DNA sequence: GTCGCCATAAATCAC
DNA sequence: ACGTGATTTATGGCG
């Protein structure tokens, strides 16, 4: 009755690569994400979002 | 990892079932229950997130 | 406009 | 193993 009432997991190599990069820089330029994307068979949007989530994850340590 | 205190799970359930037309506890009503229950506002968020979806799934 | 935040949904993961 | 608390991909829209 109530209104409010009504994903792929990345590989071990993909996460490691994203973690590494995040470790160097928390923010990624559009060119950097276009690069990483081709580098890991993920989209530019997926990289963007992965970094948005990783930041919200780091922030959850305040 | 523990499964919560009963009193804490006493509180969380109480709340959710009360306001069921909009089971979305204001950002501050989160510290209220997090204080009451002793858990973290974060754990409250997880709880309602989990409760909410598993609720429609049963 | 232009871009990140942030609360959630859902699916998974994991004590 | 399994229940349940936690974490991971994705979205929307607000600021």
């Amino acid at each position: 009755f109530y209104p409010w009432m009504a994903r792929q997991t990345y590989t071990r190599y993909q996460t490691l690569e994203l973690e590494k990069e995040f470790h160097t820089n928390h923010y990624l330029t559009r060119r950097r994400r276009i690069e990483m994307a081709h580098a890991l068979s993920l989209t530019e949007r997926q990289i963007k979002i992965w970094f948005q989530n990783r930041r919200m994850k780091l922030k959850k340590e305040i | 990892r523990r499964n919560f205190s009963k009193q804490a799970s006493e509180i969380l359930n109480e709340y959710f079932y009360s306001h069921l037309s909009n089971p979305y506890p204001s950002e501050e009503a989160k510290e209220e229950l997090a204080r009451k229950c002793g858990i973290t506002v974060s754990q409250v968020s997880n709880w309602f997130g989990n409760k909410r979806i598993r609720y429609k799934k049963n």
